[PDB]
């Protein structure tokens, strides 16, 4: 029916797990680019889905870092950048235990 | 709810008195003067129903019996062996758990987890968390002081003892942010239904004068969307109307847009009507980023800081009644005029139907119209 | 139209030699052996054209004359009086600025700004930055080692402070740039989808042959609603069909216009490469072997990496100064590099300095042989 | 001690002033002296034709009694020892 923020975050979590499993990211330095690699293929690209994800709970609509927000008049790119920033913020919390699970996997 | 509370028997709680209260499945208006242990009884119920029996390790008692409607009996006893107290939580199903008080105290100072996992396994394998009870404390001004907040539970357990349950109650300084977030999220939901309606109506159009008149009436029908470009496409539709099957599809799309427009804001319009039912000569509304606040018949706007403790109690109680099982309210008569105390239960019973509503009030003005539900507490001193 | 450089005269540069070079309007192919001062001329041109006159305080010379195409002459002299060196930048129009060498050295060690602002005011009030020249260094493997902004300080650390500003892309940055451009083009397509939806909604509401329907069915290719539209097409009203066909044609045209810049760069790269094709299948960007196997852009040899770093920095482009484009290249690529870059970079002054004459095939009339007249 | 470049005019300059080919010759002729099997990859980087026709002869004067395997793209390295050329073509599958 509709796509929420939790489904997008689960898809990004699955993509980050797949990137860690495939590319063999061992520390946070490689994971700083792996998180963007997982996030930029999981962001919605049908407009409706974007607004449905942004209209759901769990994710705020303001930038804690004003410099991370791009300087443009495209509103949908601003909301997509907010999605990317919130996804990076929420995945950096789980990055440590994902790294620990990968270390315990091998 | 399913397992409503039928009868609770507390024996020698705090070594002072015995108390046995029978509850109905419906409203339970407990009326009694301060010092009756009403607050204690509410904390006992909230620490029984919501599966947080570990807080009973911080309570001095002899025998606590809780009977639900279906027939489940919970017997809690505090017995000490070799200078160490053990709490025995014996259910009617056959299983029973026992644990040391000092182990729970050490676990609580650890939070400052084996027993917590044991309690979770016990309440999960016996299914003791079917019905969750919400706790409305009588000290919600303290929750306004440390402005749902999660450190407020630790503050209240710090100054009221560790028997106090989890505190999940909204402050006046949090519901403003919650209302602003919900209004903007509903506007974004309207914009997403606009884009879905556009794609679906494109597919459906790809496949009388009354339909044109209905489209002209629906063109005129704040509730403006966040994506104003779709409001401009609607302006262009109104301009074209000013200048068969596809017209039927257009009419259906406009009708669905109007219906979703009403449905997105209906929950907050219900909460606003619930607030404005009490308030006179002052309207709380969301006039325009969304601004939420008071309005006057003079047209002046004002922040939510002018509100009195009475109106703050109504805001914090009507928001925490709309956002809802068993509901336990402690002292709803605080800082309220007598007419609002008369109509408060009728308003909350109109907005909270289908759940066991237990209220504890010191003023009998709260219990008008429900005098058959008035259970009078009486401490039987040991 | 553009102030191209016509003739540069260097007198007693490094107290070693005199050099006077006349340039054509396009394709200045300087050919000479090592030690002839080619890069000593490219650095001078890049420090004259782009307004970087402060680098001339780090150069030992006697007289430097720069003549443009319109007739503007810039004469730079390094004269020292009473143990203090002064650089006199005298323009042909009458204006002239002078400054102490030690003041500029102190300003440069300060960056490690009054004179910098004075130089900026001098080059802004005379309009010396109409044409900006891009510099392709001969040490681009060092740029692969570390556009990067610290590379200027690293290269000036190990090549001296006369060296101009280094703005050149590494392979792992053209990889990041291509991935960013593909993501931006996908976002552009999606926004054109929603704009097309709203405008076609309005136009179909404004509306109230089988060949047009057949053309619309043929033009359908695959983004989810368009698949349903193609499925419905597979299973009076002429104006709405015309609107549908125009919307589909505009969607296809916008997809081509969004991807045309990267399809041009991919075609330019895959023109040289033979047993390996570079493409952007799904975003991962990399090689595509004829077996269908994929490989990262790290498998490429030094030759192919030089072609990647030169074709991207020619597509993302005035005056272009290329130093030694024959590095690590086979002879056929040396034969075809100038023809490919002249086909892809038209309308600018292409100055190249090569040690191998194989680069200058087919343009032998443009081969200007440099010769240092040692004092 | 001070190692540098002496121009015929008598001026003295540091080793920063060398071009790309002179830097390649400094890095190549020094590691050839402090030497087994020598595997050289692309010795023709930034060298004109006259130095490419003699670099292999000079390094063979430096390296005697050792197996030399070089790989080049320009055939000007291969002159003077043209009987030792091994053309290579991969066998694709
Ligand atoms: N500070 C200096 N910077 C550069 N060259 C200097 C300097 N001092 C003396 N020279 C000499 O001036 C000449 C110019 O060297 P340069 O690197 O420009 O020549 P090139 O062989 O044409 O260059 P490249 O190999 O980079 O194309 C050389 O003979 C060099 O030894």
């Amino acid at each position: 029916s509709n796509m929420t923020y939790n489904n997008v975050f689960d898809h990004a979590y699955e993509m980050l797990k797949e990137n860690i499993r495939y590319d063999d990211i061992r520390d946070t330095d490689d994971l700083h680019d792996a998180i963007h690699m997982a996030a930029d293929n999981a962001v919605p690209h049908y407009y409706a889905d974007i607004f449905s994800v942004m209209a759901s709970e769990g994710i705020d609509l303001e930038f804690e870092d004003s410099g991370l927000m791009p300087d443009t008049k495209d509103v949908i790119r601003i909301l997509q950048a907010r999605i990317y920033e919130q996804l990076t913020i929420d995945l950096w919390e789980d990055a440590e235990d994902l790294l620990n699970e990968y270390l315990e996997e091998v | 709810a399913i397992r409503t509370i039928s009868k609770i028997e507390l024996s020698k709680i705090h070594n002072r008195y015995n108390l046995t209260v029978d509850f109905f499945n419906d409203l339970n208006v407990i009326h009694g003067k301060n010092g009756a242990g009403k607050s204690t009884l509410i904390h006992v119920i909230a620490n029984i129903v919501n599966g947080d029996f570990i807080r009973f390790a911080f309570l001095i008692f002899e025998e606590i019996k809780a009977t639900y409607s279906d027939g489940l009996k919970i017997v809690i006893r505090r017995d000490k062996i070799d200078e160490q107290s053990f709490i025995s939580v014996t259910l009617s199903n056959g299983k029973y758990i026992k644990f040391a008080v000092g182990e729970a105290m050490a676990t609580v100072r650890e939070i400052e987890s084996m027993l917590a996992m044991d309690i979770d396994k016990f309440v999960k394998e016996n299914e003791l968390q079917k019905v969750r009870a919400s706790y409305f404390p009588a000290f919600r001004t303290m929750l306004e002081a440390w402005s749902y907040n999660r450190k407020a539970s630790a503050f209240a357990r710090e100054l009221f003892g560790q028997f106090l349950p989890s505190i999940n109650y909204p402050s006046p300084m949090e519901i403003e942010d919650r209302l602003r977030e919900e209004i903007r999220r509903a506007q974004l939901g309207i914009a997403a239904y606009e884009s879905r309606t556009f794609s679906e109506s494109f597919v459906k159009v790809f496949s009388t004068g009354e339909l044109l008149k209905e489209i002209e009436g629906l063109a005129i029908a704040i509730k403006n969307g966040y994506y104003a470009e779709y409001s401009k496409v609607y302006e262009e539709i109104r301009s074209l109307i000013n200048r068969s099957g596809a017209l039927v599809v257009y009419r259906d799309a406009l009708r669905d847009r109007q219906d979703y427009q009403e449905k997105a804001f209906s929950e907050i319009d219900n909460y606003m009507s619930s607030v404005n039912s009490f308030l006179e000569d002052k309207e709380m509304a969301y006039d325009f980023y969304p601004k939420v606040g008071l309005k006057f018949p003079d047209g002046s706007w004002s922040p939510i800081r002018v509100l009195s403790s009475g109106e703050r109690q109504l805001l914090t109680m009507l928001y925490a009644a709309s956002k809802m099982a068993i509901v336990l309210i402690d002292e709803p008569e605080i800082s309220l005029h007598i007419d609002w105390q008369e109509d408060l239960l009728k308003r909350m019973l109109s907005q909270l139907s289908g759940r066991q509503i237990i209220v504890c009030t010191h003023s009998p003005s709260i219990a008008t119209g429900y005098e058959d539900f008035m259970i009078n507490i009486s401490p039987e001193f040991i």
